[PDB]
DNA sequence: ATCAATATCCACCTGCAGATTCTACCAAAAGTGTATTTGGAAACTGCTCCATCAAAAGGCATGTTCAGCGGAATTCCGCTGAACATGCCTTTTGATGGAGCAGTTTCCAAATACACTTTTGGTAGAATCTGCAGGTGGATATTGAT
DNA sequence: ATCAATATCCACCTGCAGATTCTACCAAAAGTGTATTTGGAAACTGCTCCATCAAAAGGCATGTTCAGCGGAATTCCGCTGAACATGCCTTTTGATGGAGCAGTTTCCAAATACACTTTTGGTAGAATCTGCAGGTGGATATTGAT
């Protein structure tokens, strides 16, 4: 019936999952994604395994790249939170349209 | 070696071999005075030139004067006569350099030891009004008349503070002899030592060449002589190896006398003609 | 077949939890899954038009690296 | 020791004529060096050296004699210079660099 | 093997696993300092000034065998002042001595001109201590030692003894030819050992003489101090 | 039928640490390291000779392809290097 | 006599000094 | 020879004659106090007005060169 | 010798309304933005070719280049405008 | 009779046939690949000049300067992504305050 | 004198610079300026005047673009002015590598 | 030789900022803009002087310029 | 401060995938030897175009100044997220039934290469036309103090 | 609500250099038809490899509560835009001067290209060896209750 400082185990899962290195996004949920955003270009595209791996990986890095992007915008913004317009921020000087 | 020159007290047979004798392959001694330091290999125009005696100091303007030493600047341009004495006075000492030109252009940082009796200039070097090697020591010499004593090294504690305000960063030039040899080293590292005693966080090459104005070509050069820059560690990764824990303790429990960057009366001169 | 809505909320905080961020908004949630899908219509164009250029009718590695090569976040490892 | 050469006259432990040809299939002009292409060899060659010493140099983290990939990006990003020439690259299950910003951290 | 490059960090700690004798009668005299530090821009010539010295050879000849019983009394410092003024005073009127000291050249086509001597300007101060009017006293300096309170000038000892100071001076000169006796150094080349005035500087004049009449009244104010005493 | 560079980079690894182990996941990364960089520079050397009206890829195009290329400190150890292994090849004598 | 000539010089300071060193 | 180069020796040597005009005459004025307080009884006054006579002189070698370049380049 | 693409995009500019002029800086920025253009869908055809395992640098292979080296809606009135120009070239022996 | 008519259009068949070949490294091209190639540049550089007939009632320009051809050319939101690539040689800006 | 709002002649000059197509920066400084930052790579190498006004153009270019962003950058963080985390901001998310 | 400090060249940062869609400027980033300004003109430099290196020429032309900001990323357009 | 309380780290059994190597066989090349055309070192020689050089005019650079206002700070006020705990939907991890990827063949339409003829796309000569930079003189927005 | 000087728009206008629209010419490649290779279109199968269905368990949904953290007010003041008045480097603008380009011609290395041939680096797979990922016991690092 003890719990310590509430807001402080955040630094506790930020040290172990980057000290990990496996995937996070789990993978019946994104080759259901991928085969949703499949369907409506072209009906029964078959895919690979290894192909839906590296989409996976691909997703999480360019994820894990605009999630330090807006970090480091909402920490200029001098607040520890992110909303709406630090992403937005984040994307329109990135380079995306 | 020619005829050991003798002055103020301590007689020397000199290190290396004849700039001085055009009209002077033929004397017994040699007399060297400490201000103008007028060579009189005669005994007559020596003892009448003390009885002409009156500059008790070198001619320029002052920056130090601490309590053991006084620093000076002196302009070949502007003296004409003097700047060239201790020219001989130096190549009779080392070799290293060149008569090639009745040399001009360059400033003059040399330095005494304060008397009663007088001031007496006891080594120097030359400073050139360019930096192509970045030029902040070009012949420094401490002159075995009075070298036995460490403010020989002081006169590199003397070299860099000029670089501090001059803004620009350099290091003497490639005819490095042997007896700076050593010399240089000790205060490249010696002064590694003392801004990582300091500086908790974490230290850029950039801020180790600007705090103290080590250019990096030597500051990298002279970490890896202090074996201090290892790697493998996720980083170069700087590691005090324990030696570290009596240097800093050296220089906090045997404490030396060194110099001021706020004790500076100079501004940097703004120059027309080249 | 929406599934948009399936990579759910504590999978994208530790995906954040990975960034560096600490303080997740309640509402973050949408922007952040429209970034996914947009990125994922600006891969999944390409890979159809590697796909059906070879014509292939099931979607290898080699297509869809050659595809995220080429919009300039090239992958290393699985071609 | 012999007079024949499977052009090993590089001090290299690569294949020449493979390279060789596979500057001949990006034939945009028409003609590419055979005895000069051993610089592009040895180019390969270095900084690939370069970044297998770079393995060596986190081998021994952990006590692991052997090499994957989730600390092969964690040389190629702690070296400036390979950094920016590998920046475009995403390493494969990689992981990040931990650099909490140390702003964050107030110590509560 | 590569070199290090930027940004990078510092780990310190965590666990990773013949003293000469007869000095004592050339340097005398003591030397204040002041709180200000010195300041100087004179040149090393005007702090020794009569750049002509002259030996034991020759000042045997004249100390102890001009003095036996000459009338005048002729001292060393004249012996050094007169020596060294014609040693100067031929050359700027014949400067192409050097290849023939032969052509030593004669005092009785000189006596007009050494007489009228200004030795590049030499007595600058008489004319200006005119406006300080200290003729009761002479021009002291500290680019002057201790020994002129006493000293006498050139031109009434040039027609009484002068006329016998330039002889003994040609014949070493010969053997040297023509140059100073400890000759001067490897002086003939650097060779081997052994609309703008128009507008703004057109006051350069004014900006200094300010200080020129303020100069002697700044010596003034001392010397209604020397006269004080009196 | 394939070919791949893995042995090479075996080779290489086991030339400069005698024991040290590659997982097959790494030597991807590092063949497609090697394969792309070698289709950058390839392509760099190809459009440099095309625009400097040359008709042959020779070796002063693909040096100053490598140092085009590279950042800096990086490219001079390659330029000296390739300039080491080029000269070593010219060595053509009887022993 | 000796400082009659004291009491007229001293102004010619001040008004040299004002006149360009305090403009 | 020329205007531009007239102006160049005459003022880094009146540099540092401002140098001395801050330095010499405030040294003079240093020890002239004690002289109110003298109320050394014969000689003290005497190296005072030695070293303010090198006030007027080390500003009075730089004339006789000065006013000939204002004639010889006018003329 | 000189060759630039001008009185091609002079004869553009008559194609469309006809009464106006181009400025003979803004002709030579036009000259780069044909150019530029040309080298992209050249090299993008090139390499899809070249890994596709085929020699013959195709027709569909421009389509599909020009499909994916432009966004979306002028590459679909632009792919569509270059099929009716090749079937009305093929059209005739 | 020439072939850049016989497929319709202004621009020449054959010039840009030869540049890809010069361009080549696959060695062979169809020249019927050319007709649907000369014709995507003619389509990309239509489309791009005739949208510079942009303001031209109330200021009556019947020239064009190179801003006149920047200051619509990222207007064509859809022509602002491929030529992002480019930085127009004195182009200005678009009127545009936050 | 009759003087404005202070702020009010900026926004007409803001308005006269964007209806200008200027080159900004002067032409002497600017070739000294390239002069000098050639020197140091190679001795003495000639340089055609047109080939001035092109670096002249493009760092004018991508110095306008900077200031851009990093105005973007500031209306972000609740400020009207810029300053060197504005523009420091600015240089990281535009990533210079 | 003019190896001086004309790295100050000018605030016509307040010209060009106002180039710019931004109001007031508040001052020292005049020194860090001349520092982006200065690491840009050396990038873009090095590789043209490596163009005309290449070359076997003394002079770089447009073509050197334009062909460094084409590999750059960042093509100046409509210039040769 | 002084222990509680986890949870980080560390040292140590263990059960395999997993490099890995060594043979080993071998389809596919690499080094060699030697004709064979051609790209290139580069050498001399106009000459274009930059490099200084300078002289007057002059728009703009740059202190020095002021007024006020937009940024750093403190405090507090309300709330939106972080954090247990209980429950649970969903997935991960295991098993069997059919299509197109890859590979191997055939033949014909298309592209390469060549010797030809003829127009296109280029100047440069520049006459010629005239639209834009810049000018300027009435009506018309447009803001600070009252 | 209002004065009123400051600066804008627009029609009309004068210069002039820039565009354009030719003819000469001119020549250098595009279009025509032939003939031989040749790779692409296509039809064929062999068989992996990709679709899809059933048990444990685990991280995921959703609460309730607590509360540091956005965020808004109010304030105060450094600092910063707007101006005057003055210099000063710039901007022409000739105007001359010299020195690396870009050719034309030039005579040789050298890569290409053919046939040959002997390793050789791909892969198969099996051995066997084990490094390491997985699990367990335990010192202890860091930090919450009062």
């Amino acid at each position: 019936p003890h719990r310590y400082k509430p807001g402080t185990v955040a630094l506790r899962e930020i040290r172990r999952f980057q000290k990990s290195t496996e995937l996070l996004i789990r993978k019946l949920p994104f080759q259901r994604l991928v085969r949703e955003i499949a369907q409506d270009f072209k009906t029964d595209l078959r895919f690979q395994s290894s192909a839906i791996g590296a989409l996976q990986e691909s997703v999480e890095a360019y994820l894990v790249s605009l999630f330090e992007d807006t970090n480091l915008a909402a920490i200029h913004a001098k607040r520890v939170t992110i909303q709406k317009k630090d992403i937005k921020l984040a994307r329109r000087l990135r380079g995306e349209r | 070696n020619l005829n050991r020159i003798i002055m103020g007290k301590y007689e020397i047979e000199p290190w290396y071999f004849s700039p001085y004798p055009i009209e002077l392959t033929d004397e017994d001694f040699i007399y060297i005075d400490d201000f103008t330091l007028q060579y009189f290999g005669s005994k007559k125009q020596y003892e009448r030139y003390r009885k002409k005696c009156t500059l008790r100091h070198p001619p320029g303007n002052e920056i130090y004067r601490d309590d053991y030493v006084s620093f000076f600047e002196i302009d070949g341009r502007k003296q004409r006569t003097w700047c060239r004495n201790l020219c001989l006075l130096s190549k009779l000492f080392l070799d290293h350099k060149t008569l090639y030109y009745d040399v001009d252009p360059f400033l003059f940082y040399c330095m005494t030891r304060r008397d009663e009796l007088g001031h007496h200039l006891v080594g120097y070097f030359s400073k050139e009004k360019e930096s192509a090697d970045g030029y902040n020591v070009a012949c420094i010499l401490t002159l075995p008349q009075y070298q036995r004593m460490g403010y020989g090294k002081l006169l590199i504690e003397f070299s860099y503070e000029l670089s501090k305000k001059e803004n620009k960063v350099g290091s003497p030039e490639k005819p490095l002899s042997d007896l700076g040899l050593l010399s240089y080293r000790a205060y490249w590292s010696d002064t590694l030592i003392t801004l990582l005693v300091e500086h908790q966080k974490e230290i850029t090459i950039d801020e180790i060449s600007s705090m103290t104005s080590m250019t990096t070509t030597d500051i990298l050069h002279t970490a890896k002589t202090l074996n201090i820059l290892r790697y493998y560690k996720g980083q170069h990764i700087i590691f005090l190896n324990e030696d570290i824990l009596d240097r800093y303790n050296r220089l906090k429990a045997k404490k030396r006398r060194t110099i001021d960057p706020n004790r500076l009366i100079w501004k940097p001169p703004v120059f027309t003609a080249s | 077949r929406d599934n948009i809505q399936g990579i759910t909320k504590p999978a994208i905080r530790r995906l954040a939890r990975r960034g560096g961020v600490k303080r997740i908004s309640g509402l973050i949630y949408e922007e952040v899954r429209a970034v996914l899908k947009s990125f994922l219509e600006s891969v999944i164009r390409d890979s159809v038009t590697y796909t059906e250029h070879a014509k292939r009718k099931t979607v290898t590695s080699l297509d869809v690296v050659y595809a995220l090569k080429r919009q300039g976040r090239t992958l290393y490892g699985f071609g | 020791l012999r007079s024949q050469s499977s052009s090993a006259r590089a001090g290299l432990q690569f294949p020449v004529g493979r390279i060789k040809r596979y500057l001949k299939r990006h034939a945009t002009g028409r003609t590419r060096v055979g005895s000069k292409a051993a610089i592009y060899l040895t180019a390969v060659l270095e900084y690939l050296t370069a970044e297998v010493l770079e393995l060596a140099g986190n081998a021994a983290k952990d006590l692991k004699v052997k090499r994957i990939t989730p600390r092969h990006l964690q040389l190629a990003i702690r070296g400036d210079d390979e950094l920016d020439s590998l920046i475009r690259a995403t390493i494969a299950s990689g992981g990040v660099l931990p650099h909490i910003n140390k702003a964050l951290l107030l110590k509560v | 093997r590569k070199i290090s490059v930027k940004q990078h960090l510092k780990i310190y700690l965590p666990n990773d696993l013949m003293t000469w004798n007869e000095y004592d009668k050339f340097y005398t005299g003591s030397f204040q300092e002041t709180t200000s530090y010195i300041k100087f821009s004179a040149t090393v010539e005007d702090c020794c000034g009569t750049n002509y010295n002259m030996d034991e050879r020759d000042e045997t000849f004249l100390n102890e065998q001009v003095n036996k019983g000459s009338s005048d009394i002729l001292t060393e410092d004249e012996f050094e002042i007169l020596c060294s003024s014609f040693e100067h005073a031929i050359h700027e009127r014949q400067p192409f001595l050097s290849m023939d000291p032969e052509s030593i050249l004669s005092f009785e086509e000189l006596k007009p001109t050494l007489i009228k001597s200004d030795m590049a300007d030499f007595n600058l101060r008489n004319q200006l201590n005119h406006e300080i009017n200290s003729h009761k006293t002479h021009f002291i300096t500290q680019f002057d030692p201790v020994s002129q309170m006493n000293t006498r000038p050139l031109i009434q000892l040039i027609e009484k003894f002068g006329s016998k100071i330039y002889d003994y001076w040609r014949e070493r000169k010969i053997e040297v030819n023509g140059y100073e006796i400890f000759p001067q150094l490897k002086f003939e080349r650097p060779g081997e050992k052994e609309i703008l005035n128009s507008q703004r500087l057109r006051a350069l004049h004014q900006e200094l003489k300010n200080a020129k009449d303020l100069a002697l009244l700044v010596a003034k104010r001392e010397n209604v101090s020397l006269n004080w005493i009196n | 039928r394939k070919e791949t560079y893995s042995s090479y980079i075996y080779k290489v690894l086991k030339q400069t640490h005698p024991d040290t182990g590659i997982s097959q996941k790494s030597m991807s990364i590092l063949n497609s390291f090697v394969n792309d960089i070698f289709e950058r520079i390839a392509t760099e050397a190809s459009k440099l000779a095309a625009y400097n009206k040359k008709s042959t890829i020779s070796a002063r195009e693909i040096q100053t392809a490598v140092r085009l290329i590279l950042p800096g400190e990086l490219a001079k150890h390659a330029v000296s290097e390739g300039t080491r292994a080029v000269t070593k090849y010219s060595s053509s004598t009887q022993a | 006599e000796q400082e009659d000539t004291f009491d007229n010089l001293q102004q010619e300071i001040y008004d040299k000094e004002t006149e360009y060193f305090s403009h | 020879m020329d205007p531009s180069l007239v102006l160049e020796q005459t003022i880094q040597d009146v540099s540092n004659l401002p140098s001395e005009f801050r330095y010499l005459l405030e040294e003079i004025g240093s020890n002239d106090l004690k002289l109110i307080e003298e109320k050394k009884c014969q000689s003290l006054q005497r190296e005072k007005c030695v070293l303010a006579n090198t006030a007027l002189f080390l500003i009075a070698r730089h004339l006789n060169k000065l006013e000939k370049n204002i004639a010889l380049l006018e003329e």
